[PDB]
């Protein structure tokens, strides 16, 4: 879709990114310096995004605050904003915006002033069509050439996120113990049925 | 929230909400099975969520 | 009876800074 | 605990008996969390219902504020907010007040609840009646204010910044109404104070918390206290008034609207009276703000230029006498009026540059140049006080322009001042004060000048990163930072004082490296000051958090580093180390194994090191049953070899032997001091391998009263020793008794 | 209904993932091969600069070589059905002028499709964007703002000092 | 001297024999993408040995020309090198390959592995090292690897690594000779125990103090050979010890002052930390450096250029303990700017022109405008890739 404008306090490398003009729908280039700060754009949406680079220690996570001079910050904030126009996200308003609160302990997912229980913002993704997981449609700084000398293995676990069913298999692999456990049970019911 | 399928949201998505009621009788499971397969515009994650909400429910009375 | 404590406070005394 | 809490809280006449009193006592240093907020509860349900004969308690309840908990210390702070709340005029109030502020930082809950706590205290609207309860509400305020003086009051304009950022839409604006509520009527404080003068500069420095957070409210008042800037006695708190004052026009009077000018005139001409006639802490402390107002919006710079030309002349015609008479005792006489010229040049240095194209006004003569040469020169002088003066001049004119610094013989005065053991000891404490001062001032002006980075984004470049602005700051640490390193060993300890605070300041900003300094400050964890030590720790456990391994590459070395300290001064020193290393088995197990064998088999070192190794080695805290178990295993084969290899030698066959004896007999000592504190059978010693399995021997160990019997015997053993060698009879009586007594120890089982 | 929704999706990318090729590769072609499935694999296969006589393996090649495998796979699944965003960090690395001409044509091609956004050291790449935005790092700290076409085209190529 | 040129034969889109240009002090092989380019550093590899994965290729019968498609050229290669040095002599080695056996030739004479091996190591060439060639994406793995590995290339550049196996047998019966001599400690200790209680019949407690006294001597013994044991193994930690902790100190000193100076700057640090710094060849080895203008993070954070420039930095100062003849240097400058190129190339053009030849793979074309000899290759169709070889002058240009 479209992102109007992101905000960030205190994320790693920015103490009070303001509003400034938003984005265009087409291509938006950015050059730098080397050393310019430019992945803290990468790793700070897809913080907000994805799930798994927050799963590491929460060592790194004390040391994912800008602790440029002055005080020390405890507690971080990045916010994006950007339009539901084709309604391809579930929610029905115009404008939406997601901002996630960083603490030392604490973490906390607003959606236009509402608090999230952690699993609306998956499910939301997902029916967006963002995968948490993927390494695609987002590469790191240098590391652009691992997917194609990628092995095999997960070319197919890729073309099977795209086809959607990435979420079946551990559906369906929950669902069969439960299952085995249910025919145990009724099993024995039969025998006590008997007596 | 609102709708037959509603509970079936809850179960899939929520699952703290639900109670014994419920659980016991207020929908047939063979039942919703048949409503849930003809149904048009049906997304795949959604009738993976809605799979979650039957499995749950079926294990849930057994 | 004191059975089941700290040696002193050794194990807490986290001290104010300034 | 919780239960019968609540019984005693329905009976609190049976709070008498004196085993349930050492129970809860036991209860309240219990190693864990939730026994300690249950016998504080009880204890604050006690204060609550009988406010009397529970202030006997109240020192352990106020030391309950400290538990490293999480609900134990929301617990206590309910507590103390309803003894607050239900109480006044205890007259331990204020005092109390002052140490939960020290916690609102803590965590992000402890942040709020005490955010919300004081504001329903404190910051409540208050409309226009009952004046008394705002009077002694003004007046709680100004004891708390006062009592923060000592630590330091960051930490209350972090609580005044934590309520201005949780309001950040109108919301009636509850507190900021209420503030402005407050300030004037502080001022009506001071309109009605009139004459006692702690509570005067309390109330001043109350003004000047309020100017450090946000200096939109005395906009009104300034003319108010205008009077009261002009003169007064020779008395301190009213020179300490004076530079407050200085402080708050200098942050006030930029955003006041429309200003007279013949006002602001007026004040610079009045202060400079006051730089005239006054001693040196003022006259920067104001020549801060006559900077700020000459080079904010006034043009009348040329009279200071003019004043500064005046001071040069002096300067020069001084050093002029000073070139061919170096005896002459006409400089004596105008020896304070030099030491005052010298304060003026560092401080018009020191707060803007004039050598520029408009303070000068004509061609260029690099008058900075001359300025520092000549500086450079009156450093070299006979007296001491005048190369104070100079030091101070040094640091003052090095504020505004860091490359200075770079000079070679500016590095010579530094290293020449600071090694070579120099008989003087101020020197290094205004040097030290001035690398200190150094990083406050830059680390100020690089945070404010983010705050408006807007006004200069888009008269800054994009291809250069301006950097050497910033690399040059961290750059002269590696001009000097080793020799900072035996600044270290300095018997005075306001050296190390301000050692400490330079390094620690340092590595806040960080522009050095973490783990080079580290034994360093293990060593001087050490040490009698708590603050010290205190900070010490902190930096240490600050690098903890964020490096692993750092603390366990510098193990040895801070014990030598140690033992330098103690060396340098004349339970376990450091058994904070200890602490923050109990958790990895295998870097545990290494370290102790490294002591061990390297400083007890075949290193000729001195005897007292191994002395305190092994009193902090019995005065180690351990935890779990496996540590000792590894320490008497690896004892008893190294005891074993060197042991029968020594009384072998020695039934062959001295000083040499005498030392390497008494290396042994402190590690028999050491060995049977443990033995005895751990109270476990000599047999399942003798059973113990080294790394049998992880999860057998984790059992808590108790530790018995009055064991710590090792320290006096290797004092005995030692001044036996102390390293004598002479050809007595007696001394051979000595060695063949202690002969006799490793024959013993050979023989115990 | 999820195991043909597989089959057609394969050969939807891989009709896609071909098209692109011969899109960027001026002269060769390359496609999947699905292996004996259930399924096990599926392989790559490509043919260039005899465009037949050539056959070679998954992992000998050059790093421009790689880099164009990877990125026609990303547009055979952006062709296939887009992803809401896409963004690029020196996605022109190892790849060459030409084909960087090439890549910018393509990102002039898919723009309708979905929002990209990228960052790149070369200039010829940049003239495929609408608008541009300007880093700025002073004072220890990090600033986005908006910059225009010009001196960003001045910073990238055009000023070769220490500074 | 350095390595004046390079042959070489059906091998990597080099059908027959092609003499590659002569070498200057510093040249460069510059090409458009697929151009057949890095496969010469990959002879050079070869020809000095190495396992063939880091090739990009497996079995070795891929090598040979036309193998990869799946027709080879022939059963027959050949890759030879001319290593020119001062006095006027020149040094003619080549390996020999057919099919999938290989050997190895000093002036077109059949020469075995071995006597090869510690010959080109006389001419200053560890082919354990591999810290002399570059990689394609290997650059920003130099910072980024596990501390063991690098370990283990200090290790073997102190040449020790051939010792360890000695090092830990004695290791091995220090802890045997210890646990024998404790045990015999224990089992006497009981004896007298049980002794003692049997002084409270005659017989038996002469026996067993016969016994005891048996024990004693085979303690005896056992300490003995603890004894002997001892100082062997003290010799074997000092030698170990004493030429790691040089080459680390000399390492350490070098970087230190080479690191200062390539960033041309006063405010910047580097730092190479020791595992266990009282005995650390055994343990591993964490290098940490700061940034000309950045705050001190961990290294992972960083992005290309400064770990671009930690890795040179490490390998121009284990040049400078102990020199490579020449160097080989791929695409180094992978993500920097105008400023940091010509950083890395004016360094080169100053250091290279006494010290070491050097050459380099690039594409951004300050870096070789500095060059002073440039090797061109264009490829051409066919069944099959041909590359062929050109030489341009570029000593004879102003400014
Ligand atoms: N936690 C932090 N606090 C303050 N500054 C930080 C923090 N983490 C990184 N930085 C700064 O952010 C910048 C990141 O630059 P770098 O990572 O080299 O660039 P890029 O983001 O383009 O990969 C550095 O200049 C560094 O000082
Ligand atoms: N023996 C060979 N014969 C023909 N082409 C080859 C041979 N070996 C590799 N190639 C191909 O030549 C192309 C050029 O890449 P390569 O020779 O590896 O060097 P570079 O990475 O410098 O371009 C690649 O596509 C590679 O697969
Ligand atoms: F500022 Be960077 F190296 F993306
Ligand atoms: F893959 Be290349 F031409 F170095």
């Amino acid at each position: 879709m479209y992102i109007k404008q992101v905000i960030i306090q205190g994320f790693r490398s920015y103490r009070d990114q303001t509003i400034v003009d938003p984005f265009s729908s087409k291509h938006n280039v950015i050059v730098g310096r080397n050393g310019s700060g430019k992945s803290n754009f990468f790793y700070a949406i897809q913080f907000v995004l994805s799930d798994e680079f927050s799963h590491l220690r929460p060592e790194q996570r004390l040391a994912l605050l800008h602790e440029g001079t002055g005080p020390r910050v405890i507690s971080a904030f990045v916010e994006i904003i950007f339009d539901n126009s084709d309604n391809r996200l579930p929610i029905d308003k115009e404008e939406v915006s997601l901002r996630r609160v960083i603490g030392a302990k604490k973490d906390q997912y607003f959606l236009d002033k509402k608090m999230v229980t952690k699993n609306d913002v998956m499910n939301l993704l997902e029916s967006a069509g963002f995968s948490r997981s993927n390494p695609y449609y987002i590469v790191k700084q240098g590391k652009i050439n691992q997917m194609a000398t990628a092995p095999d293995s997960q070319r197919l676990k890729l073309l099977r996120e795209v086809a959607g069913t990435r979420v079946y298999d551990e559906r369906k692999e929950e669902s069969i113990s439960l299952m085995k456990e249910t025919e145990g049970k009724r099993e024995k019911i039969n025998e006590l049925l008997k007596y | 929230k609102r709708g037959p399928l509603a509970k079936i949201w809850l179960a899939a998505h929520w699952d703290k909400k639900l109670t014994k009621a419920h659980v016991f009788e207020c929908n047939l499971e063979s039942s919703v099975e048949s409503i849930i397969s003809p149904k048009v515009k049906m997304a795949l994650r959604t009738s993976g969520h809605l799979l979650l909400g039957v499995v749950r429910i079926y294990h849930r009375k057994a | 009876i004191l059975q089941e404590n700290d040696f002193g406070d050794f194990g807490m005394d986290d001290r104010e800074i300034m | 605990m919780k239960c019968l809490s609540e019984v005693v809280a329905v009976d609190p006449s049976i709070l008498a008996r004196l085993d349930m009193q050492r129970g809860v006592h036991g209860r309240l240093m219990d190693n864990s969390t939730s026994v300690r907020e249950a016998a504080v509860e009880l204890l604050g349900r006690f204060v609550l219902c009988r406010p009397q004969l529970a202030e006997q308690y109240y020192d352990m309840l106020i030391e309950r504020i400290l538990d490293t908990g999480i609900s134990v210390r929301k617990r206590v702070i309910k507590i103390l907010r309803d003894i607050c709340i239900e109480q006044p005029t205890f007259p331990k109030i204020t005092e109390m007040c002052v140490k939960m502020i020290r916690r609102v930082n803590d965590e992000e809950g402890i942040k709020k609840l005490v955010n919300e706590t004081f504001q329903k205290l404190w910051f409540t609207p208050t409309p226009h009646n009952d004046k008394e309860a705002m009077t002694r509400k003004i007046l709680n305020i100004t004891d708390v204010v006062a009592a923060c003086r000592d630590t330091g009051y960051d930490w209350f304009e972090q609580l005044l910044q934590n309520l201005l950022k949780s309001e950040e839409d109108s919301s009636y604006k509850p507190v900021k109404k209420a503030c402005t509520q407050l300030v004037d009527n502080l001022v009506e404080h001071i309109l009605k104070y009139e004459e006692n003068s702690g509570r005067l500069v309390a109330c001043i420095t109350t003004l000047f918390l309020f100017s450090k957070i946000r200096p939109q409210l005395m906009v009104k008042h300034a003319m108010t206290m205008q009077p009261y800037l002009t003169t007064k006695c020779s008395t301190q708190n009213d020179f300490m008034v004076i530079c407050n004052v200085a402080k708050i026009l200098e942050l006030v009077v930029p955003l006041m609207e429309h200003p007279s000018e013949t006002f602001l005139a007026t004040i610079e001409e009045d202060l400079m009276k006051l730089i005239i006639k006054y001693g040196m802490t003022v006259v920067q402390h104001c020549v801060s703000c006559l900077g700020a107002v000459v080079n904010k919006v006034t043009q009348n710079f040329k009279f200071v230029w003019a004043c500064f030309n005046r001071y040069y002349g002096a300067i020069s015609k001084l050093k002029s006498q000073h070139q061919e008479d170096p005896n002459n005792t006409s400089l004596l006489t105008n020896k304070p009026a030099l030491l005052r010229s010298l304060f003026t040049v560092g401080a018009l240095c020191r707060h803007f540059d004039f050598d520029l194209e408009d303070f000068k006004g004509n061609s260029k003569v690099n008058i900075k140049d001359k300025v520092l040469e000549l500086l450079m020169y009156f450093t070299k002088h006979s007296d001491e006080e005048v190369q104070t003066k100079a030091i101070i001049g040094l640091g003052f004119a090095f504020i505004q322009h860091p490359s200075l610094m770079f000079e070679q013989e500016v590095k010579n005065l530094y290293n020449n001042i600071l090694s070579d053991k120099n008989s003087s000891v101020n020197l290094k404490i205004q040097v030290l004060k001035n690398l200190q001062t150094y990083l406050q001032e830059e680390d100020t002006r690089m945070q404010q000048a983010d705050r408006d980075w807007k006004k200069v984004a888009k008269q800054e470049d994009l291809k250069e990163m301006g950097d050497v602005s910033s690399g040059m700051s961290s750059s002269i640490m590696q001009l000097y930072l080793k020799q900072v390193l035996e600044a270290f060993f300095h018997t005075q300890s306001s050296v190390r004082h301000f050692a400490l605070n330079v390094i620690a300041l340092t590595l806040n900003q960080g522009l050095i490296h973490p783990v080079q300094c580290v034994p360093y400050l293990i060593a001087m964890g050490t040490d009698p000051e708590p603050a010290m030590r205190n900070k010490a720790d902190q930096q240490l456990v600050e690098i903890d958090k964020k490096y692993a391994g750092f603390i366990h590459m510098k193990a040895v070395a801070g014990m030598k580093m140690s033992y330098q300290v103690q060396q340098a001064i004349n339970s376990a020193l450091c058994s904070h180390l200890y602490s923050m290393i109990r958790g990895n088995r295998q870097h545990r197990r290494a370290f102790l194994i490294s002591l061990l064998n390297l400083f007890d088999d075949t290193a000729k070192t001195d005897v007292t090191m191994l002395l305190y190794i092994a009193d902090n080695l019995a005065c180690f805290p351990y935890q779990t049953q496996e540590e000792p178990l590894f320490i008497m295993h690896h004892i008893d084969i190294t005891l074993s070899v060197s042991g029968s290899n020594l009384l072998q030698s020695f039934k062959e066959s001295l000083i040499e032997f005498a030392n390497v004896s008494q290396g042994i007999l402190l590690l028999l000592m050491l060995k049977q001091h443990l033995k005895n504190l751990c109270g476990f059978s000599d047999s399942k010693i003798q059973k113990y391998s080294p790394s049998e399995s992880a999860k057998v021997y984790d059992k808590a160990i108790n530790r018995k009263t009055g064991v710590h019997f090792h320290p006096k015997q290797t004092l005995d053993f030692l001044r036996s020793d102390m390293a004598n060698s002479k050809i007595t009879e007696e001394v051979k009586r000595s060695i063949v008794k202690q002969y006799l007594d490793f024959k013993l120890l050979m023989e115990h089982l | 209904r999820k195991y043909e929704a597989i089959q057609l999706t394969f050969k939807q990318v891989s009709k896609n993932f071909s098209e692109v090729f011969q899109k960027l590769v001026p002269g060769g072609k390359a496609t999947l091969v699905m292996k004996k499935g259930q399924f096990t694999g599926v392989g790559i296969r490509v043919s260039f600069t005899g465009k037949q006589g050539e056959m070679r393996e998954m992992q000998q090649l050059s790093g421009g070589q790689k880099s164009l495998v990877a990125l026609a796979l990303i547009f055979a699944i952006q062709k296939c059905d887009p992803a809401p965003f896409y963004l690029f960090d020196e996605i022109d690395q190892a790849l060459d002028a030409q084909h960087r001409k090439a890549v910018s044509d393509m990102i002039m091609e898919l723009a309708v499709h979905a929002q990209f956004i990228t960052t790149t050291f070369r200039p010829e790449l940049l003239e495929s964007a609408d608008k541009f935005y300007g880093v700025k790092f002073r004072n220890k700290v990090s600033h986005i703002d908006v910059i225009t076409a010009e001196m960003a085209k001045d910073f990238v190529e055009d000023d070769t000092t220490h500074g | 001297g350095f390595l004046k040129l390079i042959e070489i034969e059906n091998f990597k889109s080099y059908k027959g024999r092609q003499i590659i240009g002569p070498f200057q002090r510093f040249t460069a092989i510059i090409g458009p993408n697929g151009s057949g380019k890095s496969n010469l550093m990959d002879a050079i590899s070869f020809v000095l040995g190495e396992k063939t994965s880091n090739l990009r290729v497996k079995t070795l019968r891929d090598l040979i020309h036309g193998a990869p498609v799946g027709k080879p050229a022939a059963n027959r290669a050949f890759v030879s090198m001319v290593y020119s040095e001062e006095g006027a002599e020149d040094r003619t080695f080549a390996r020999v390959i057919v099919g999938g056996s290989s050997e190895y030739k000093i002036n077109n004479k059949v020469v075995q592995l071995h006597e090869y091996s510690e010959e080109l190591e006389k001419l200053g060439i560890l082919i354990k090292a591999r810290n002399f060639l570059v990689f394609q994406g290997a650059v920003e793995s130099i910072a980024m690897k596990n501390p063991k590995e690098r370990t283990a290339l200090f290790e073997e550049i102190s040449r020790s690594g051939e010792l360890a196996q000695e090092y830990d047998k004695r290791k091995k019966e220090m802890v045997k000779a210890e646990e024998d001599t404790q045990f015999n400690y224990h089992r006497k200790k009981n004896i007298a125990a049980e002794r003692k209680e049997a002084k409270q019949a005659m017989e038996k407690l002469e026996s067993v103090r016969d016994k005891f006294q048996e024990t004693s001597d085979e303690f005896e013994a056992a300490r003995k050979r603890a004894k002997k044991a001892k100082q062997a193994f003290e010799q074997i930690k000092k030698e170990r010890f004493d030429r790691f902790n040089a080459c680390f100190e000399s390492v350490a000193t070098n970087i230190d002052e080479i690191y200062k100076a390539l960033s041309r700057n006063s405010s910047a640090q580097a730092f190479l930390g020791p595992e266990n710094p009282e005995e650390p060849y055994l343990d591993g080895i964490n290098y940490n450096c700061v940034a000309p203008g950045k705050r001190f993070r961990p290294m992972d954070n960083l992005s290309g250029g400064e770990k671009t420039v930690a890795a040179l930095a490490l390998l121009f100062a284990i040049h400078s303990y102990k020199p490579a003849p020449f160097f080989v240097l791929d695409e180094i400058d992978a993500a920097l700017d105008n400023t940091n190129i010509g950083k890395v190339a004016n360094y080169i053009k100053e250091q290279s022109t006494c010290n070491f030849q050097a050459i380099v793979i690039s594409l951004k074309e300050e870096f070789y405008t500095k060059a002073e000899s440039l090797i061109g290759v264009y490829p051409e169709q066919g069944d099959c890739v041909i590359s062929k070889v050109l030489t341009f002058d570029l000593t004879k240009y102003p400014d």
